[PDB]
């Protein structure tokens, strides 16, 4: 990892965890999302090794250090959304019907359904994620989709529509999807654990695959914030 | 469904050895990982929660660690009620699926059985069945061999074992071998013989009776 | 302090439906889990399924589809489980298990509910004396042809302990449930001493005494 060991891996649009470590800068961002260092802004350079313990570490907390990893914001129970409630939150997410059991950060917020009349509060730029299956396929499970990323990101996570009111979800070249997404933060009140860019909450789900801690039954390759 | 596996299934082990137990899960589940320990005819009880908060009112000799894949339940100084089944279970996503359970033991020297034989009862006769029972009291380890013999004949398919759990007391095993005839049957027959081998014994040995003696 | 206390013992025919209770108290979290887990004899756990009261949300284990239905009354913090088509393979002890404001584990269960499915109906014992011939003498009671489990065995009221040894029940091709409870004693004491064992079906409200005395 230092000098002479796996060169031809880094960056070769594959995760090889033998090279995903911060010396081989996560096997070249491959095993990170494409995202080069999500911790590129983090003033603590060991806040990685913190980022998994399931553990408050305030030196770690700040938006540049990805929060880390939510464990100052949500220190109990909360961090997670019932896993009782896993099937049940992913069939009722934005079905126009408030569910109060999924009407937390750690469920998706219901898909906002119990928050129809707060105004939309947009993050800057567009979320784009290229994920291995076709629109058709991806679209079939778009509840399910958003309601696991909006989890994730502790915010709500819907598609960006286009002036047809079409779900900006474009064929990937056959073998994918171009997915663009919006995050919703009406709900995020603000110490910080909201995202305030799409780039932001792109780099912390790098910094969650980078860990090996991102479970999204999704074949997710990359990835990035656009404005 | 997620599929625990946990390793050793059985373990023997003495007061006061430092114990591992592992655990393995057929995919990652973060640090979203219990313990269990049940003891016979009680109800499993929290050890640890989320793979190493050790539960309030557990001896600090209990820790937990691991993550992803796989866990280790360590028992420093293995005391006396910490003989039990222990039980994994991973709480990351439903259906809660458990481990299969590793039963612990208490080491002990060998301690051969005193046999005892026994005549079925002649209030039991009246009714037309007979239970002859041949008692292997107070030894270790648990395996034993106890063979029937009716008038020097071996038999096979009319008896059945039952043994206890570990004394919390010495440490050992008792068992008892029900040998069950008709009365009829019982009636033609003069010589009844349990035969016991174990490893505490030199020989094995055999306690007979003469029925009507 | 957190206690769960559930309903007594059930003895059903197959193809009956058993529907098992169990009372949280001392609880202060509100959307805390009500989960059912059972264990068939001399083996493992097995969730069923759980419950938040709170907010109604159910979950089952696939397997337990179409014949497990678990409910709750929020205002009384009881759960229930019921459970239809009873199968022989469905006897077992029955768990009622909550989590608390920290984990989603399993912090408290509650004393289990042994479910009995059976054809055999409820039957007392016959109890029969195992008659005493290094100078230790053994003696015992057959506690024979009893339905449903348990039975329970002392000697002289409880003040003998030491030395007994009252095996697990084997089950007979009848269905009838069978043990002895024995007790290894000096042989000089069998001239001196009386011994008495004393066997409670609770099931079928027979309490039996048995004086052994020496062949
Ligand atoms: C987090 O870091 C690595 C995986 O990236 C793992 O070895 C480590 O044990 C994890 N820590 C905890 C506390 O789960
Ligand atoms: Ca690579
Ligand atoms: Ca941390
Ligand atoms: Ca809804
Ligand atoms: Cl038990
Ligand atoms: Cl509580």
């Amino acid at each position: 990892c230092p000098r002479a060991a796996c060169q031809a891996k880094r960056g070769d649009q594959r995760c090889d965890r033998e090279c995903n470590s911060p010396g081989c800068g996560w096997d070249g961002g491959d095993c990170s999302l494409s995202v080069g260092d999500p911790w590129r802004q983090c003033e603590a350079l060991q806040c990685w090794r913190l980022f998994n313990n399931s553990r408050c570490d305030p030196a770690c907390s700040s938006p540049a250090c990805l929060y880390d990893n939510f464990d100052c914001h949500a220190g109990g129970r909360e961090r997670t959304c019932n896993p009782v409630y896993e099937k049940y939150c992913a069939d009722h997410f934005a079905d126009g019907r408030c569910d109060q059991g999924c009407n937390t950060e750690e469920c998706g917020w219901d898909g906002l359904d119990c928050a129809s009349e707060v105004p939309a509060l947009l993050a800057r730029g567009v979320l784009v994620l290229t994920v291995l299956l076709p629109p058709e396929e991806l679209l079939r499970s778009s509840a399910d989709f958003l309601q696991r990323l909006s989890a994730i990101l502790r915010t709500s996570l819907r598609f960006r529509l286009d002036a047809h009111g079409q779900a900006m979800v474009f064929p990937y070249h056959v073998i994918g999807s171009v997915v663009m997404l919006e995050i919703d933060n009406r709900l995020c009140l603000q110490n910080d654990h909201c995202f305030p860019d799409a780039q932001s909450a792109a780099d912390y789900l790098g910094a969650l695959s980078a860990v090996e801690r991102l479970d999204f039954p999704y074949p997710l390759r990359d990835v990035r914030g656009e404005p | 469904d997620i599929q625990m596996t946990q390793s050793p299934s059985s373990l023997s082990a003495s007061v006061g050895d430092r114990v591992t137990i592992t655990c393995r899960a057929s995919q990652s589940i973060a640090s979203y990982l219990a313990w269990y320990q049940q003891k016979p005819g009680k109800a499993p009880k929290l050890l640890i929660y989320d793979a190493s908060n050790l539960q309030s009112g557990v001896p600090s000799r209990f820790s937990g660690s691991g993550s992803g894949t796989d866990f280790t339940l360590t028992i420093s100084s293995l005391q006396p009620e910490d003989f039990a089944t222990y039980y994994c279970q991973q709480a990351y996503k439903t259906p809660y699926t458990f481990g299969q359970g590793t039963k612990v033991e208490i080491k002990r020297t060998v301690a051969a059985p005193s046999v005892f034989i026994f005549p079925p009862s002649d209030e039991q006769l009246k009714s037309g069945t007979a239970s002859v029972v041949c008692l292997l009291n107070n030894f270790y380890p648990r395996e034993a061999k106890v063979q029937w013999k009716v008038d020097n004949a071996l038999q096979s398919g009319n008896s059945q074992e039952s043994v206890t759990e570990q004394d919390s007391k010495d440490s050992t095993y008792s068992l008892s071998s029900t040998l069950t005839l008709s009365k009829a049957d019982y009636e033609k027959h003069k010589v009844y013989a349990c035969e016991v081998t174990h490893q505490g014994l030199s020989s094995p040995v055999t306690k007979s009776f003469n029925r009507g003696e | 302090q957190v206690q769960l206390v559930q309903s007594g013992a059930e003895v059903k025919k197959p193809g009956s439906s058993v529907k098992v209770s169990c009372k949280a108290s001392g609880g202060t979290f509100r959307t805390y889990a009500m989960h059912w887990v059972r264990q068939a004899p001399g083996q493992g756990l097995e969730w069923m399924g759980g419950i938040v009261p709170y907010h109604g949300i159910t979950d089952y284990a696939q397997k337990f589809q179409g014949r497990v239905t678990i409910t709750a009354d929020e205002s009384t913090s009881t759960a229930y489980m019921e459970l239809s088509s009873l199968r022989s393979e469905d006897t077992a002890v029955y768990y009622c298990a909550r989590d608390d404001y920290s984990t989603y584990a399993f912090a408290y269960w509650g004393q289990g509910t042994l479910v009995t499915v059976s054809s055999a109906s409820t039957k007392g014992p016959s109890v029969f004396p195992l008659a005493p011939s290094g100078g230790t003498a053994a003696l015992g009671c057959l506690v024979k042809d009893y339905f449903p489990e348990p039975v329970t065995v002392s000697w002289n009221s409880g003040a003998l302990t030491s030395g007994v040894h009252t095996f697990p029940a084997v089950l007979q091709s009848s269905g009838l449930y069978s043990l002895s409870s024995v007790v290894t004693v000096p042989s000089s004491s069998l001239g001196t001493q009386t011994y008495i064992c004393n066997v409670n079906h609770k099931p079928s409200n027979t309490k039996v005494d048995k004086r052994v005395e020496p062949k």
